[PDB]
RNA sequence: UCCCAUAAAGUUGUUCUCAGUUCGGAUUGUAGUCUGCAACUCGACUACAUGAAGCUGGAAUCGCUAGUAAUCGUAGAUCAGCA
RNA sequence: GCGGUCGCCUCCUAAAAGGUAACGGAGGCGCUCAAAGGUUCCCUCAGAAUGGUUGGAAAUCAUUCAUAGAGUGUAAAGGC
């Protein structure tokens, strides 16, 4: 990937920052992979699916190169 | 046989034929010829005794590692086994990789044809 | 003594990088290289050990692969 | 050197560690009985003969499995020869500190044994390395158990700086 | 005409004396040229070279009387990646 | 009648000496060994777990709990 302007959404992060007021983890919600992340990420499960629902994903030091949901399960093996 | 583990064969030039050993090998190995008079024989049984010993200083303090990163392979692996990467989509769900898993013929990780 | 067993193996003489730490019991035969009486004098040629080069042990050393990175303005 | 090594550190701790009544309750180190095994009944064990010429002192005895569970058990075949320390090898190549050649598993455990008969496995290619891998590059087990001159793990441990595991 | 100009070989052929061996670019690896409103299962081929498939071929397969093909070949029509 | 047995060795029945029957209940022998024979030395059993390419819970030598619960060329008892 290239560096200068990792991609940090205006209305996602608006969302998260001003949704960030305490420690109230309102995620994402967004049924959306397309996102890019800052360091302040604080407790909180992402929505990185869109079957019928909304799935919990990885909170903590998670990938680090990454700029979207790498780790949500969507299948597998059958 | 000393730069790392052993490397026995002979009668060939020391230059690149390090590529046994993980990591690195040949093309690296002869494009990392930055020493003090170190350089292909085609005698890897004579010529040497302590050239090896300052081209080894280098590779002990070549800390870019070789070997001794193997093991960032399953480190890297370790860091995605939560479903993502090279290790949880690629190691914990048994597919292939090119992308490909499978439309054309494949051995290494599916051995069995 | 009882022999009948073991061959023929006794010390030997060999000096390192560092602090020339290996002159213990050998069985290791190579060509002398110069003698003396703080050691062998007698055929040199227990070669050269890792022996108080450096241990990983009592040690440090570099380091695993990285941290989060995105940091230092990614 | 080694077996002063098994003196130039170790008297006056071997003397202090305890506070027993006398010198000789307060003890020294435990005889080792360096064996080897095989993997295989023939061709492995028949040929794994010399790494005691290179290791230990005894030139090969025939022992075989006694307990010999369903497919353990075979006669005769030289899997663990008999090389425990005596008084003269009771200096083998069980002090030799070259286990450091590996650089992995040095601390294996917390602790090492509530049989007071220890086990010290150079499992891998660990020990014998000062020989090049000419034909010690194929199948070699171990067995390096032994007893040591304490009771429990407890003083064991905090003065074991011999071998440092 | 005028830019891709070593275009790739037959032109001297550095380099690895038959061990899977400095032949490898497959996976168990590090991943990358730049034009995207977002590579986790949502192509690449790759160099940093992971050194694998491999040593002439079955009940199971490929050009052929001139430059066509053996081998590739300047590139790209198609189109913000790649024959 | 058919079938099966017919000689020699060990145990139980057999009632604390010996002996003691039935188409009563169990196993064996028709050898083997120059050494597994004679003599002088020298040594020591099981069921026990240790954590030791490897582990087949059992591939090993130790260590200690080890009381004959081991081993005796061959079945069984009496013995060591």
């Amino acid at each position: 990937s290239i560096k200068k302007g990792p991609f940090v959404d205006e209305h996602l992060m608006k969302k998260v920052e001003a949704q960030e007021g305490s420690e109230k983890k309102q995620v994402i919600k967004t049924w959306s992979r397309r996102s890019t992340i800052f360091p302040n990420f604080i407790g909180h499960t992402f929505a990185v699916y869109d079957g019928r629902k909304h799935v919990p994903v990885y909170v903590t030091e998670d990938m680090v190169g990454h700029k979207l949901g790498e780790f949500a399960p969507t299948r597998t093996f059958k | 046989a000393r730069i790392a583990g052993v490397d026995i064969p002979r009668e060939k030039r020391v230059v690149i034929s390090l590529t046994y050993i993980y990591g690195i090998g040949t093309s690296t190995a002869q494009k990392i010829l930055e020493e003090a008079n170190v350089s292909a024989d085609t005698r890897v049984k004579d010529l040497t005794d302590d050239e090896l010993g300052r081209i080894r200083e280098v590779v002990d303090g070549y800390k870019v590692e070789g070997d001794l990163r193997r093991e960032t392979n399953l480190n890297i692996k370790r860091l995605m086994e939560i479903s993502s990467y090279r290790g949880i989509r690629h190691r914990r769900g048994l597919p292939v990789r090119g992308q490909k898993t499978k439309n054309n013929a494949r051995t290494r990780k599916g051995p069995v044809k | 003594m009882k022999q009948g067993i073991h061959p023929e193996y006794h010390q030997v003489i060999f000096l390192d990088t560092t602090t020339n730490f290996k002159f213990l019991s050998g069985s290791t035969k190579t060509s002398s290289e110069m003698m003396e009486w703080e050691d062998g004098k007698e055929y040199p040629v227990i070669r050269l050990d890792i022996s108080s080069d450096s241990h990983p042990f009592y040690t440090g050393r570099q380091k695993f692969a990285a941290a989060d990175g995105r940091v230092e303005r990614f | 050197r080694l077996k002063e090594k098994f003196n130039t550190e170790v008297t006056e701790n071997l003397m202090k560690k305890f506070n027993y009544s006398s010198v000789m309750e307060v003890p020294k180190i435990d005889k080792i009985v360096v064996n080897m095994g095989v993997g295989d009944a023939v061709q492995n064990s028949k040929v794994l003969d010399n790494a005691v010429e290179e290791l230990e002192l005894i030139t090969g005895q025939k022992p075989l499995v006694t307990k010999a569970k369903k497919s353990i058990a075979t006669f005769r075949l030289r899997e663990g020869m008999p090389i425990g320390a005596k008084v003269t090898l009771r200096g083998e190549r069980m002090y030799e500190f070259l286990d450091k050649l590996i650089s992995v598993s040095l601390p294996r455990v917390r602790d090492f044994q509530g049989v007071s008969k220890k086990a010290f496995d150079g499992r891998g290619n660990y020990t014998l390395g000062v020989k090049e891998q000419l034909i010690f590059p194929e199948i070699d087990y171990d067995k390096v158990s032994k007893v040591r001159g304490m009771d429990i793990v407890i003083v064991t441990t905090a003065n074991t700086d011999e071998e440092a595991r």
